[PDB]
RNA sequence: GGCGUAAAGCGCACGCAGGCGGUUUGUUAAGUCAGAUGUGAAAUCCCCGGGCUCAACCUGGGAACUGCAUCUGAUACUGG
RNA sequence: AAGGCGGCCCCCUGGACGAAGACUGACGCUCAGGUGCGAAAGCGUGGGGAGCAAACAGGAUUAGAUACCCUGGUAGUCCACGCCGUAAACGAUGUCGACUUGGAGGUUGUGCCCUUGAGGCGUGGCUUCCGGAGCUAACGCGUUAAGUCGACCGCCUGGGGA
RNA sequence: CUGCAUGGCUGUCGUCAGCUCGUGUUGUGAAAUGUUGGGUUAAGUCCCGCAACGAGCGCAACCCUUAUCCUUUGUUGCCAG
RNA sequence: UUCUUCUAA
């Protein structure tokens, strides 16, 4: 358990937090609750779109659901027609009157939620592992990240004795605090096993 | 236009502190259906990289065999380090009568009609490099004549 | 179109001791003057001239030339030389691949102009001093190695070196890229990797001299022409 | 094919039999080389054919049987 | 020749080398079997016996200590004459001949320059170190070859068993 | 039930200064060089040298806290006048 | 000064 992870070590200096909000210590577990089942509820229901980040807002007790997805047109549908089919739920969870807005998602290959599920995804199809591996580093270094480290770990192409590997292009300071690591972890539930899936972007310093 | 043949892959190792470290060589031998041929040596971590080391070092380094019309010109010998090696010119559409590394080197040297055999070490990196090293002082009809001095109607 | 007392007033036909002399320049040794051999200068002229007319017959066509001396006394002429017909030197010490690993290479001259381009012209004042003198240390270092083929580009076509063992480095990168190699071959160096080789002293200041100004006119010479 | 270190130079030396032998000329013709003759059974193998509807098979002619003997030469080399 | 040879003196005695000639005229090289030599230890007979020292004894050390350490100490070491015939008897490289770039030495002759100093220029023998080509599995060898060849001999054929 | 089918997470060597790659070169090759040497540093830290030239992960800095000053704002905090 | 040994895949 070496590692810190790299986005809540960076969470006061150059990432934001995805739930904004205040509540005291009467109403705060019941609202963690309540961010969590949203997140739970719109990641098994907007499965097939490549959602990246749910950020929660609530200001005077209505919740503001800022979805950050490649692709809004299956999110949206029709014209407020599946936005407004998931506002009437999220408002049954909250208990509160929602809102979702949609934030795009420019350049899906430059962020780690939608490459470790990229990655997920051709892996529970059945694809060669390091094929995947090499495809999700070649188009990140294309698209202009700075640096890309993808690993994966554990029972690969259903070998009884699981190992882990690793890609690396370009630098990704990780022990830099002001150094913008986007780093999210995806699962493939393999008919093998379970097969963690890390990914590392670094796009730069910020220089505040 | 340069037809490519890896001959062997093998996996090496070294021990360091944590453990072993495994890499991977490739050896492949490129030529152009003619007196052109060229061998490579590459090694990395992972097999499709040491191939690609291998066929970039092939491309460049190449040498020059005076061929015949599909077969070699006299029974030449060639030697490196555990490989005595024998290649005679043989007979029209006799085929590449020729043993394992040996067979993929003379394949791309362009030649069709050989009656080879490799003594010694057959190590496939040293039994490749005799038949280069075979293939490069085999002289022709018109070599020995402007050394000599002589017309090649004299020599026959 | 160097006569043989302009040789011999300079010192082209003094070497080294007998006890660093390479036996494979017996055809250029004359004789052994106090216990120091002597070229033989009647073979000196032909050759060296010989040599001459090959960087007539290349700088003709547009070659690239590369002027090759680090022997540390022999550095500021080696430069004034490459500056006059407006070559290529390299006075401070051959980096080990500066050919065969050019492409290496290319990414520091691509530095060393950035690193020019931002001090000098992009006057790039007031920054952290201290990174401020590693911006000058580094563009010092760079032109210090670097500086004398920054404007060359790719391989050159003819190598002139000034002594064919303490430039060993350099005779091998150019045999192996197939590129002619000019170099005074003293007694005690090798005479089998330099293409068109030219016996003469090489700790001779004034034969340095005489050497670089026969070849920064005969480049001249084959420029205009 | 090997023998410093992988199996492998006798601990060293003298020396009989044996193997080998500088250079020049003459002679010899033993070796050697060439030719011829005799012989090397047939079958078999090989080559070109022929015959069984093809093949296996059968068969004509040839080459081969690389040997040995005798004779006629050749004289560089080796021997005398 | 190998084993080997160490104060000094004498007697007997083998070999090498050099300088110039003179002379014999292939008289040579190698060698199974054979014969001779052959360290130390050992054996036989007869001496000798200071020191050293297997064996053995005592003391320590140690879990034990038939050892290392200590104090003693006998064959032995020494001489004469025989025998044994073996060693990592090694350069782990058989002998003889020819050719093939160099450098720094050691030793031992000999010629030459005015020895104008122990110097200058050569020319032989033997020897040490480094190293090029070449060779070699590599290490390395490298004009004293493990390079390039010739003649003859000895020997090898998986590890044990042996 | 199987941590000896795994993910995730954690101890540990060890906050030890190390660990590697690209191209080049050396070696038939395993590999080596870089990364060694001279100094120096907490540090593969830096400088010089060098068949290496570069780059990455780390050793450092960027972060928090503490230590002095300034400006701004003074209640539920303060009391010199 | 003395200071030994460690099986299983
Ligand atoms: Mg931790
Ligand atoms: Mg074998
Ligand atoms: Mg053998
Ligand atoms: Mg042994
Ligand atoms: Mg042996
Ligand atoms: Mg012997
Ligand atoms: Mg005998
Ligand atoms: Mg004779
Ligand atoms: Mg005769
Ligand atoms: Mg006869
Ligand atoms: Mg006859
Ligand atoms: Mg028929
Ligand atoms: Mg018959
Ligand atoms: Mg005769
Ligand atoms: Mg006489
Ligand atoms: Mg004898
Ligand atoms: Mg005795
Ligand atoms: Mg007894
Ligand atoms: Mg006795
Ligand atoms: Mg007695
Ligand atoms: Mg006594
Ligand atoms: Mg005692
Ligand atoms: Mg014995
Ligand atoms: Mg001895
Ligand atoms: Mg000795
Ligand atoms: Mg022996
Ligand atoms: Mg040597
Ligand atoms: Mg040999
Ligand atoms: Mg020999
Ligand atoms: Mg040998
Ligand atoms: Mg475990
Ligand atoms: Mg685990
Ligand atoms: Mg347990
Ligand atoms: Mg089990
Ligand atoms: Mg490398
Ligand atoms: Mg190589
Ligand atoms: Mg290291
Ligand atoms: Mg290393
Ligand atoms: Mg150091
Ligand atoms: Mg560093
Ligand atoms: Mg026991």
């Amino acid at each position: 358990g070496q590692k810190v992870h790299p986005n809540g070590i960076r969470l006061g200096i150059v990432k934001p937090w995805n739930s904004t909000w205040f509540a005291n210590t009467k109403e705060f577990a019941d609202n963690l609750d309540s961010d969590f089942k949203v997140r739970q509820y719109l990641t098994k229901e907007l499965a097939k779109a490549s959602v990246s980040r749910i950020v929660i807002e609530r200001p005077a007790k209505s919740i503001r659901v800022t979805i950050h997805t490649a692709r809004p047109g299956i999110v949206i549908g029709k014209k407020g027609e599946d936005v407004e089919k998931l506002r009437k739920v999220v408002a049954d969870i909250a208990g509160v009157p929602a809102q979702i807005n949609i934030a795009e998602v420019r350049k899906p290959e430059l962020d780690a939620k939608l490459v470790a599920d990229s990655i997920t995804s051709q892996l529970e199809r059945r694809v060669m592992f390091r094929r995947a591996m090499k495809r999700a580093v070649q188009n990140a270094m294309r698209l202009g990240a700075k640096g890309i480290k993808v690993e994966v770990s554990g029972r690969l192409g259903g070998a009884e004795i699981a190992r882990t590997e690793w890609y690396r292009e370009g630098r990704v300071p990780l022990h830099t605090l002001r150094a913008d690591i986007d780093y999210n972890t995806s699962e493939a539930h393999t008919t093998y096993g379970v097969i963690g899936v890390k990914v590392w972007i670094f796009k730069g310093e910020i220089l505040g | 236009e340069l037809q490519e043949k890896l001959i062997a892959v093998n996996r090496v190792s070294k021990t360091v502190k944590g453990g072993r470290i495994f890499s991977f060589t490739a050896l492949t031998v490129v030529g152009d259906g003619n007196g052109r041929v060229g061998f490579g040596y590459g090694k990395a971590r992972e097999v499709p990289a040491a191939i690609q080391k291998a066929m970039e070092k092939a491309r460049r380094n190449m040498i020059n065999v005076a061929l015949n019309n599909g077969t070699l010109q006299h029974p030449v010998k060639g030697v490196h380090t555990g490989s005595r090696v024998f290649m005679q010119p043989a007979s029209e559409g006799t085929g590449i009568i020729a043993g394992g590394a040996m067979r993929a080197v003379l394949e791309v040297a362009g030649v069709h009609n050989v009656l080879a055999k490799a003594y010694g070490s057959t190590n496939p990196i040293n039994v490749v490099r005799a038949t280069i090293d075979g293939l490069e002082n085999m002289n022709s009809p018109e070599m020995v004549a402007a050394k000599r001095g002589k017309s090649v109607e004299e020599i026959l | 179109t160097v006569s043989m007392r302009d040789m011999l007033k300079a010192g082209v036909h003094f070497g080294h001791q007998t006890r660093y002399w390479n036996p494979k320049m017996k055809p250029f040794i004359f004789g052994a003057r106090n216990k120091v051999h002597i070229i033989n200068l009647e073979k000196t002229v032909p050759m060296f001239n010989e040599a001459l007319a090959e960087l007539n017959k290349i700088a003709s066509r547009k070659g690239k030339i590369l002027f090759v001396g680090t022997k540390r006394a022999a550095s500021e002429a080696v430069k004034d030389a490459a500056l006059s017909c407006d070559q290529f030197f390299v006075n401070h010490r051959w980096l080990g691949g500066m050919l065969t690993n050019w492409k290496t290479v290319r990414q520091s001259i691509k530095r060393l102009k950035d690193l020019e381009t931002q001090s000098q012209d992009g006057t790039f004042d007031k920054l952290t001093k201290k990174e401020a003198l590693m911006r000058t240390r580094e563009l010092e270092k760079l032109e210090n190695s670097l500086g004398g083929i920054k404007d060359m580009g790719g391989l050159p076509d003819a190598l002139f070196v000034i002594d064919a063992d303490h430039e060993h480095i350099a005779i091998k990168e150019a045999n192996n890229l197939g590129i002619p190699v000019f170099a005074i071959v003293d007694t005690n160096s090798d005479p089998d990797g330099v293409d068109f080789v030219i016996p003469g002293n090489d700790d001779a200041i004034r034969a340095v001299t005489l050497y670089l100004g026969a070849v920064a006119a005969t480049v001249r010479e084959g420029r205009s022409q």
